[PDB]
RNA sequence: UGGUAUAUAGUUUAAACAAAACUAAUGAUUAACACUCAUUAAAUUAUGAUAAUCAUAUUUACCAUCCA
RNA sequence: CCCAUAGUAGGCCUAAAAGCAGCCACCAAUUAAGAAAGCGUUCAAGCUCAACACCCACUACCUAAAAAAUCCCAAACAUAUAA
RNA sequence: CUCGAUGUUGGAUCAGGACAUCCCGAUGGUGCAGCCGCUAUUAAAGGUUCGUUUGUUCAACGAUUAAAGUCCUACGUGAUCU
C-alpha cells in the first residue's frame, strides 16, 4: 500500500446565488 | 534461347531448317530458326552446324536434326508451334546425352 | 521456412505457390528466402 | 512502335532553403503549470483545421483521431528526411508541436488524492487532417512508398494522398451519396427522430451522420 | 471455453449481438409508417 | 444528455412525389385524423407518456379522432414515432341524427353511415 | 462505464446497430451487366 | 532481472570551447643537490539525433526484491 | 517475354572512383540503349532494368494470422414460389 | 460473493490439464564441411536426478543426467499428514 498525495486546491465550495 | 541454351547442343551433330518463306505456314519453323540460331545456343556447342535452307519449290517446311549418336529427329512445322518443336527438340537432347555417356 | 503474415519475394527467383491450403514462397537460388504463410 | 507521351515538367517548381523537416521539441519551451481536463472531444469528429493542401502536392491524410506524442514525431522526421531527396523534395509539418499536457499518477497509487502530475505532451489530431505535406520536383509514385511506411506507423488510420487522389476520394464519396439506392439514410432518420432513435444517439450524430464512432472514421458509411 | 468476461450484455467486453434479416425488416416496416405520418402532418 | 427533440420544419413539407405515393390533396387538406397508438410508452421519456394520455391513446390499437389543426399536430409530432396517423374519410358525408347508431369505422379509414352486415347484391 | 471516445471500438446499443444495418449504402445495380453489352 | 547514479591529461581531480594537482622533461637557482619558482609535453566511456543537448546501449558504483 | 554494341575509364577530386564513395555536366554514335534505376567488384570485371526488334502479358493496382489449462459442444441443411 | 468463519507460507502424499517443447521423434533455414550449435515448423504418447546451507518459494554451490521445461488446477491438495 503506497502513501498517496493530497490535493492542493482548497475553497471553491460556494453555492449558487440563484 | 536462354532456356534452350541452358541445356546445350552437346549431342547435336547438325540442325537443318528447311522452309519456303513465301508460304503462309512457315512462321513456326522460322521462329524455331531464330531461337536455335541465337548466339547463346550456338555458343554452347561450336561443332554443331545450324543450316538454314530457303526453297521456293512450294513444299511444306521441315526441320531435320542429326545427333551424334546417329539418331535423327524430323519435325514438320506445317502444323506445329515453335514452342512444341523446341520442347520436343530439348527432350531428345536430354535422351541422347545420357545414352552417349 | 519462416512464418510470415505478409509474404514478399526477396529475389527474382522467388515464386509464390499455394500448397496445402496456404501460400508459400519458394526459392531454389536462395533457400533462405523460403516463407510460409502464418 | 511503342507510343511515348510527354513527361511532366517541374521547371516552375522551387525548393525552399530548408527542405528537411525541422526538429519538434518534446514539451513547450515554457512548461505549463495549470493541469487541463481530458477533453477527448478534441480528437472526435471531422477535422476543421489543416484539411487542404498549402505548399506541397503530397501529404499523409488522417483517417481517424489520435494523439501524437514526441516518439511519433521522431519516427516521422527521421523516416522522411532519410528517405527524401533534399535537392528535389521538401517537407513541412502540418501539425503543431506537442502542447496538451498529459498527467500520470505515481505507480501503485490508489484512487483519489488529487490529480496527477504532468508527464508528457501530445498533439491532438482529427480525421481528415493533413499531418505532413510534401512537395517538389517529383511525382506521387516517388514519395508514396515512404509516405505510406510512415502512415502505417501512426497511432491512427492514415494514408498517403496527393492533390489528385484526395479530390477523387471526396468526389467518390459525394457520388455514392447521390446514387445511393437505399431510401433510408442515417441523416434522415436521426434528424427527424424517426422511431425515437435519438434516445440511443449522441447530439453529435446529427452532424457526424453515422460516419464517426468515437475516434474512428467509417469511410464506407454514407 | 468461450467465456464472456463478467456479465454478458454490459461492461467493456460484451457478447456480440448480430442483426438478423427479420430484425431489419421489422425496423424498415416501422420506418415506412413514420414516413407516412410525416406526410399526413404536412397539410 | 438526452433532451426533447426539435424536429426541423422541413420534415413536414410534402414534395410532389409524396402526394403521388400517399394520394393526399394539398389544396383540400383532410379535416380530421384517425390516430392509433401502435407502440408502448414504456422505455420512453415522461413527456411522451404525458402527451399519449392527453390524446386519449392510452389503449393501443384503439382509433381516436382528432382535429387536423396546428396545435393538435404539434402534440402529434412529439409522439409521431408511437402512433399511426391516417385521414378520416367520409364517403357518405357526416353522420346524421337518424344514422348515428348505424356507423362503422373501417380499416381503410372510411367512416360509413350504414352497416347492414349483408353481402353486396351487385 | 466507458467514455464516449475509446481506444477500442465501443460496442453499440442494439437499436443503433439495427439503425446502421438498415442504412447501409446500396449501389445502383444495372439491369444488364455493362460487360455483357457491346 | 529492476530502476537510481556513473566516466576529464600517464595517473589524480574542477568543469565540457577544457582549469589545477601530481609524475615526466626542460630551464632559473646552488659548489652540487633537495625545496621553490617558471615553462613545455599530456585528456573529456565510446555510439545516434538537438547542435554541442537530449537519447542510446556499455561501464563499474548504489539501494530494491516470494510468502504467510 | 525478348534483348544489350559504342565516343568513354565524361571531367573533377582520389592511393584507386571505370554507369553505380562524393562534386559538376548529363551532351552525343548506331534504326535502337539513362554519362545510368537496382545488385556486384579493393578499383575493374560480372548479373539486371529502362532501348530497338519480335509481339496481343490482351494483369489486380482494395487487403490478409494465431496459443491455455476437467471434455468439442444442439442436431442438421446450399433448391418447390413472403409466408 | 463469503466476517451466525471460504483455515493463512513452504514441504510430504497423490497428481488432472495446457503447450508458449527441457529431453526423446519428424522437418525448413543457416554466416550448416564434419563434430557441436543457432533459428523456425510439427509433435504433449513417455520422461524430466541426488545432495550441503537456508522455514523458505527462489538463489548459491557440489556431483550427475538424453533432459534436470514453463504454467494452470481456491499461488491443486491440512474432514490425508506436517
Ligand atoms: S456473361 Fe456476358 S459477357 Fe460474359
Ligand atoms: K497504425
Ligand atoms: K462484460
Ligand atoms: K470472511
Ligand atoms: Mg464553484
Ligand atoms: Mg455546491
Ligand atoms: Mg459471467
Ligand atoms: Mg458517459
Ligand atoms: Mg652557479
Ligand atoms: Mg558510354
Ligand atoms: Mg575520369
Ligand atoms: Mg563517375
Ligand atoms: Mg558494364
Ligand atoms: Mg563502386
Ligand atoms: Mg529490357
Ligand atoms: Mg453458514
Ligand atoms: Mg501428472
Ligand atoms: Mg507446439
Ligand atoms: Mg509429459
Ligand atoms: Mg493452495
Ligand atoms: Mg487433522
Ligand atoms: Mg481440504
Ligand atoms: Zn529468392
Amino acid at each position: 500500500k503506497k502513501s498517496g498525495g493530497s490535493s492542493k486546491n482548497l475553497g471553491g465550495k460556494s453555492s449558487g446565488r440563484r | 534461347a536462354a532456356a534452350l541454351a541452358r541445356l546445350g547442343l552437346r549431342p547435336v551433330k547438325q540442325v537443318r531448317v528447311q522452309f519456303c518463306p513465301f508460304e503462309k505456314n512457315v512462321e513456326s519453323t522460322r521462329t524455331f530458326l531464330q531461337t536455335v540460331s541465337s548466339e547463346k545456343v550456338r555458343s554452347t556447342n561450336l561443332n554443331c552446324s545450324v543450316i538454314a535452307d530457303v526453297r521456293h519449290d512450294g513444299s511444306e517446311p521441315c526441320v531435320d536434326v542429326l545427333f551424334g549418336d546417329g539418331h535423327r529427329l524430323i519435325m514438320r512445322g506445317a502444323h506445329l508451334t515453335a514452342l512444341e518443336m523446341l520442347t520436343a527438340f530439348a527432350s531428345h537432347i536430354r535422351a541422347r546425352d545420357a545414352a552417349g555417356s | 521456412f519462416k512464418n510470415k503474415t505478409v509474404l514478399k519475394k526477396r529475389c527474382k527467383d522467388c515464386y509464390l505457390v499455394k500448397r496445402r491450403g496456404r501460400w508459400y514462397v519458394y526459392c531454389k537460388t536462395h533457400p533462405r528466402h523460403k516463407q510460409r504463410q502464418m | 512502335v511503342k507510343t511515348l507521351l510527354p513527361v511532366p515538367s517541374f521547371e516552375d517548381v522551387s525548393i525552399p532553403e530548408k527542405p528537411k523537416l525541422r526538429f519538434i521539441e518534446r514539451a513547450p519551451l515554457v512548461p505549463k503549470v495549470r493541469r487541463e481536463p481530458k477533453n477527448l472531444s478534441d480528437i472526435r469528429g471531422p477535422s476543421t483545421e489543416a484539411t487542404e493542401f498549402t505548399e506541397g502536392n503530397f501529404a499523409i491524410l488522417a483517417l481517424g483521431g489520435g494523439y501524437l506524442h514526441w516518439g511519433h514525431f521522431e519516427m516521422m522526421r527521421l523516416t522522411i528526411n532519410r528517405s527524401m531527396d533534399p535537392k528535389n523534395m521538401f517537407a513541412i509539418w502540418r501539425v503543431p508541436a506537442p502542447f496538451k499536457p498529459i498527467t500520470r499518477k505515481s505507480v501503485g497509487h490508489r484512487m483519489g488524492g488529487g490529480k496527477g502530475a504532468i508527464d508528457h505532451y501530445v498533439t491532438p489530431v482529427k480525421a481528415g487532417r493533413l499531418v505532413v505535406e510534401m512537395g517538389g520536383r517529383c511525382e506521387f509514385e516517388e514519395v508514396q512508398g515512404f509516405l505510406d511506411q510512415v502512415a502505417h506507423k501512426l497511432p491512427f488510420a492514415a494514408k498517403a494522398v496527393s492533390r489528385g487522389t484526395l479530390e477523387k476520394m471526396r468526389k467518390d464519396q459525394e457520388e455514392r451519396e447521390r446514387n445511393n439506392q437505399n431510401p433510408w439514410t442515417f441523416e434522415r432518420i436521426a434528424t427527424a427522430n424517426m422511431l425515437g432513435i435519438r434516445k440511443v444517439l449522441s447530439p453529435y450524430d446529427l452532424t457526424h451522420k453515422g460516419k464517426y464512432w468515437g475516434k474512428f472514421y467509417m469511410p464506407k458509411r454514407v | 471455453r468461450g467465456r464472456i468476461p463478467g456479465r454478458q450484455w454490459i461492461g467493456k467486453h460484451r457478447r456480440p449481438r448480430f442483426v438478423s434479416l427479420r430484425a431489419k425488416q421489422n425496423m424498415i416496416r416501422r420506418l415506412e409508417i413514420e414516413a407516412e405520418n410525416h406526410y399526413w402532418l404536412s397539410m | 444528455k438526452f433532451t426533447r427533440s426539435r424536429i426541423p420544419e422541413k420534415v413536414f413539407q410534402a414534395s410532389p412525389e409524396d402526394h403521388e405515393k400517399y394520394g393526399g390533396d394539398p389544396q383540400n387538406p383532410h379535416k380530421l385524423h384517425i390516430v392509433t397508438r401502435i407502440k408502448s410508452t414504456r422505455r420512453r421519456p415522461y413527456w411522451e407518456k404525458d402527451i399519449i394520455k392527453m390524446l386519449g391513446l392510452e389503449k393501443a390499437h384503439t382509433p381516436q379522432v382528432h382535429k387536423n389543426i396546428p396545435s393538435v399536430n404539434a402534440k402529434l409530432k412529439v409522439v409521431k414515432h408511437l402512433i399511426r396517423i391516417k385521414p378520416l374519410k367520409l364517403p357518405q358525408g357526416l353522420p346524421a341524427e337518424e344514422n348515428m347508431s348505424n356507423t362503422c369505422l373501417k380499416s381503410t379509414g372510411e367512416l360509413v353511415v350504414q352497416w347492414h352486415l349483408k353481402p353486396v347484391e351487385q | 462505464g466507458s467514455k464516449a471516445v475509446t481506444r477500442h471500438r465501443r460496442v453499440m446499443h442494439f437499436q443503433r446497430q439495427k439503425l446502421m444495418a438498415v442504412t447501409e449504402y446500396i449501389p445502383p445495380k444495372p439491369a444488364i451487366h455493362p460487360s455483357c453489352l457491346p
